[PDB]
RNA sequence: GAGACCGAUAGCGCACAAGUAGAGUGAUCGAAAGAUGAAAAGCACUUUGAAAAGAGGGUUAAAUAGCACGUGAAAUUGUUGAAAGGGAAGCGCUUGUGACCAGACUUGCGCCCGGCGGAUCAUCCGGUGUUCUCACCGGUGCACUCCGCCGGGCUCAGGCCAG
RNA sequence: CGGGACCGAGGACCGCGCUCUGCAAGGAUGCUGGCGUAAUGGUCACCAGCGACCCGUCUUGAAACACGGACCAAGGAGUCAA
RNA sequence: CCCACCCAUACCCCGCCCUCAGGGUAGAAACGAUGCCCUGAGGAGUAGGCGGCCGUGGAGGUCAGUGACGAAGCCUAGGGC
């Protein structure tokens, strides 16, 4: 398996991934972008707060005709939501990566989410019945998720130029 | 802009043969040299007719040659830039010296049997490089079925 | 341009703008020039105009080709049968309109002049007598030739 | 060795001739196509539009196919191929073909160094 | 007859097995082709009298056509190896190319080819090391 | 299938071409130009004794 | 038994459990769909998870081949890096900035000295081949002659931009 | 008789000439300086000044109207015989 | 009415490309003669006509062609013609 962030070595880092996960790709993208670059304990606490509706995920790209809330003021937005299913899946993946770091012997309390990326998985093709004997797609858009945690951490001058510099050094 | 009521005319004559005969190419080189380095109009006419296509080189028969050999032309060298064919209606072939592009077998045999000589055009260039004492003959151009139907 | 002035300009060898030619004044040529007056400016050139035109912009027609007049051998080779063996003889023939004026003027390729240094009058396409540039300007053609050569 | 003395290499145009609307459509390659529509502005040569290629842009006959060093490229596949440039080291340079192996490239480069023939891609596969 | 050097040139001028045609020029692999270029002057296999030079272990090896053995390919080549001073080799090559009227138009090309082979037989000089330049290559 | 697959050639022209090819086979430069290795061949055309 | 035929949207509708699956009351209509690897060697064992799986660690020549499997394009998407954005963008000519690059150059040839290392220097003799007067091979060089190498010196020619 | 701008095509000799030890006479040489590398040059992205309608297609004389085009890959239309 | 000035792909001079035209070039030291050298003029284009080249699948011949020391394919703000 090959992760997208190829510049990160595996010796002092932890990694986790999940594939074909039947959870909303757009909501998961917003949640992952919310926790991108954070410390691990802060991210876990934030995702539990998202489940408990005490902290909100700001909706930035996939936000068309959504609602507004007072909890977006922490992020400087008005559109924010509480994607519980995305938070649960990301909590599971983050806890797997924490267990991997504990197995590797890394210090858990100093870990940050260096890389986190949500990709689109192949779509689940259900169908729905419309009027006049028509059939439309009713598809699911699942996602692949990957995450990596790391530790928090005068040449070719002209002769006139040379002469000017020498004279200025002398005087 | 320059007002050009008249138009510069590109050439409407052959400057080179369309044929891929290598011996024809060598003959064309020889007669290009002769036409450049001589004053003889015969060489230029021969070169231009060497450029020509087959319908522009109709065959000349032995009876046509014998007709043109009369009235003081009996000792001249006959030059044809087409095929010389045999005419079986001509029962007695006169003695003649003929240079042609090619001969049919019966025409060559009958000329040699009457005692004349058969030459190619390079032999003609060797012996008469200025075309002296030659009789240049062409065949009937309009004697073709397409020309009749025109 | 209508077909009759187009034909007259073609016969006068004025096929391009700022082309110029020498003409011997007869009635048969004067009526032609009078017809093509809405496209031409013409006049009476002096010796300085003639010699400077021939020296700076003199090209002979040799075997249909436009050859600069850089040696007297070209002039003698093409006009020697009429007694013109050098460029001064050619200038004399043009200026005095000798017995071989037709041959000398036709041997000269039509002069390709530049645009005038100083420009034209503000309304160029009126007659000279009305404040424009077209028509017969007589001896005033030398200023135009000086500006254009 | 240095190239034979030559007139300066003048490129009348270094920019390519981009196909009309290929900047806007991804199904259109940038390779040049002459627009054949009767109302096309590029075909009618309205100003401010793309230029059309023509024979007036042609390069000088004395410097055509010359690389900036002054040599003409000759594609070579082996040592016997590079030995054809024995008499032309001042006018021709050797371009080793893309499908030649590294060992044969080493042999070609050694022979061309002996012959004094410039190799355009001598650093590859090293 | 039906066969001559002109005839062979007309037959083989557009294609033969020695031809190497590319965008920048047409070359020839003919052993009797000095300068390795496709032309009637240098088409050694076409011509009745012809010269070719190949490298030896030391010096050069010159082959010339024998005109009386054109139908005997095993004995058609007069072969001389020059392994001596370069000036002596050039003198002998120019002598067989010009003194008896055997392709006097080829003597410059023959002397030049001998000079090129003898020059190629010299030891090569070590090249200067490549100078890294700029930002990404230098660092 | 009723495409014209076969070509009718005049027998005289076939015999002409065969004779021309036989004449070209006696010209040693043409053998090298066609790519045959004939440098050690003692004579062209090469005739071996029928006893062999 | 063959082919100047086609090469999985082609070639028969069918390279596959294809006249199958499926549809129609019926007569009839009628698909899609090939490829891990040489060999399953198709991941022991440890660990986190309810599981699916993940991480280590093996197997393989390669998992950048994991029964989603040769190669893996584009549309379209995610992350990272750079940049632009006062009611469209895109494009043409020409600078500028930033980022990133291809060449070219590194010395050649020729004279004058000095030091080496060798006699394929000129002439003559014999043999051989040739283009029949030119060459090759063996002997003779006895070092003010040839051929390489190394130190100096000098002339000429050498890259980019300029006065 | 000054002052300025742009250009240097060709590549042994041959010619017409002149002010004739030579020349400004059938096309640029001579002298000098810095640098010898990203400095010149090139590609890409962006800003700036100026320039710049959306492509077929149809119609007639032409425009306008009208019709086709969400995007990408692969097929996809003057062939064979008499 | 007068003086100066601004700029078009127009005009003049110069370079380069192509086309057309006219010449030269073998007792060949001689040439992709289908080449090379010299000179002059010209350059918009729908319907339509003609020429030359580029590219793709397959066939004969040839290059003593390339290739597991990596063919074909694909990606490429890397270059040359």
């Amino acid at each position: 398996v090959r992760y997208a962030a190829t510049e990160i070595a595996p010796t002092k880092s932890a990694r986790a991934r999940g594939s074909y996960l039947r959870v909303s790709f757009k909501n998961t993208r917003e949640t992952a972008q919310a926790i991108n670059g954070w410390k691990l304990q802060r991210a876990l606490t934030f995702l539990q707060n998202v489940i408990d509706k005490k902290e909100a995920v700001p909706m930035r790209r996939y936000a068309g005709s959504t609602g507004r809330t007072a909890q977006g003021k922490q992020w400087g937005v008005s559109r924010a939501r509480w994607p519980v299913k995305s938070a649960q899946f990301l909590i599971g993946l983050l806890k797997n990566a924490e267990a991997n770091a504990d197995a590797k012997g890394l210090d858990t309390g100093n870990l940050i989410i260096k890389h986190i990326q949500v990709n689109q998985a192949p779509k689940q093709r259900r169908r729905t019945y419309r009027a006049h004997g028509r059939i439309n797609p009713y598809m699911s858009n699942p996602c692949h998720i990957e995450l990596i945690l790391t530790e928090a951490e005068e040449s070719h001058l002209s002769s006139r130029q040379r002469g000017v510099r020498i004279r200025r050094a002398l005087t | 802009g320059i007002d050009l009521r008249w138009k510069h005319v590109r050439s409407s004559h052959r400057k080179a043969p369309k044929s891929d005969n290598v011996y024809l190419k060598l003959l064309v080189k020889l007669y290009r040299f002769l036409a450049r380095r001589t004053e003889a109009p015969f060489n230029k006419v021969v070169l231009r007719r060497l450029f020509m296509s087959r319908i522009n080189r109709p065959p000349v028969s032995l009876s046509r040659i014998a007709r043109n050999l009369k009235n003081g032309n009996e000792k001249k060298t006959v030059v044809v830039v087409a095929t010389v064919t045999d005419d079986n209606r001509l029962l007695q072939v006169p003695k003649m010296e003929v240079a042609a592009l090619r001969f049919t077998a019966k025409a060559r045999a009958r000329i040699e049997a009457a005692g004349g000589r058969t030459l190619t055009l390079d032999q003609l260039a060797l012996e008469k490089p200025t075309g002296a004492n030659t009789l240049l003959l062409r065949g009937p151009k309009n004697a073709r079925e397409a020309v009749k139907h025109f | 341009i209508p077909p009759k002035p187009r034909k007259i300009l073609q016969l006068l060898r004025l096929r391009q703008i700022n082309n110029g030619v020498f003409v011997k004044v007869t009635k048969a040529t004067a009526e032609m020039i009078k017809i093509v007056e809405p496209w031409v400016a013409y006049g009476y050139p002096n010796l300085k105009s003639v010699r400077e035109l021939i020296y700076k912009r003199g090209y002979g027609k040799v075997n249909g080709q436009r050859i600069p007049l850089t040696d007297n051998a070209i002039i003698e080779e093409n006009l020697g049968k009429y007694g013109i063996i050098c460029i001064e003889d050619l200038i004399h023939e043009i200026f005095t309109v000798g017995p071989n004026f037709k041959q000398a003027a036709n041997f000269l390729w039509p002069f390709k002049l530049s645009n005038p240094n100083g420009g034209f009058r503000p309304r160029k396409f009126k007659h000279f007598i009305e404040g424009g540039d077209l028509g017969n300007r007589e001896e005033h053609i030398n200023a135009l030739i000086r500006a254009m050569n | 060795v240095a190239a034979k003395k030559h007139v300066p290499i003048v490129k009348k145009r270094t920019k390519r001739f981009m196909r009309h609307q290929s900047d806007r459509f991804k199904c259109l390659d940038s390779a040049w196509r002459k627009p054949k529509g009767i109302d096309n502005r590029v075909r009618r040569r309205f100003k401010g539009n793309l230029a059309m290629p023509s024979i007036g842009y042609g390069s000088n006959k004395k410097t055509k196919h010359m690389m900036p060093s002054g040599h003409k490229a000759f594609l070579v596949h082996n040592v016997k191929d590079v030995e054809l440039l024995l008499m032309h080291n001042r006018t021709y340079a050797a371009e080793i073909a893309h499908n030649v192996s590294s060992r044969k490239r080493i042999d070609i480069i050694t022979r061309a160094k002996q012959l004094g023939v410039k190799v355009t891609n001598a650093k590859a596969k090293v | 007859s039906n066969v001559s050097a002109d005839l062979i040139w007309e037959v083989s001028r557009n294609y033969n097995s020695f031809l190497v045609k590319q965008r920048t020029g047409t070359f020839s692999r003919d052993a009797l082709n000095l300068t390795n270029q496709h032309s009637r002057k240098h088409a050694g296999f076409v011509n009745d009298k012809a010269l070719g030079i190949v490298p030896a272990e030391k010096g050069v090896k010159v082959i010339a056509k024998k005109v009386k053995a054109a139908n005997k390919p095993a004995s058609s080549l007069y072969t001389v190896t020059y392994k001596s001073t370069a000036r002596k080799a050039y003198k002998a090559i120019a002598s067989q190319a010009a003194k008896h009227g055997y392709r006097a138009d080829l003597r410059q090309a023959a002397v030049a080819r001998a000079s090129a082979i003898l020059r190629s037989q010299r030891p090569v000089k070590p090249e200067p090391p490549k100078k890294l330049r700029g930002a990404a290559a230098r660092r | 299938i009723w495409r014209k697959w076969h070509v009718k050639i005049n027998q005289g022209q076939k015999r002409f071409a065969t004779a021309s090819a036989l004449a070209a086979s006696a010209v040693a430069p043409l053998l090298m130009a066609r790519g045959h290795q004939v440098s050690t061949v003692p004579e062209v055309p090469l005739v071996v004794d029928s006893a062999a």
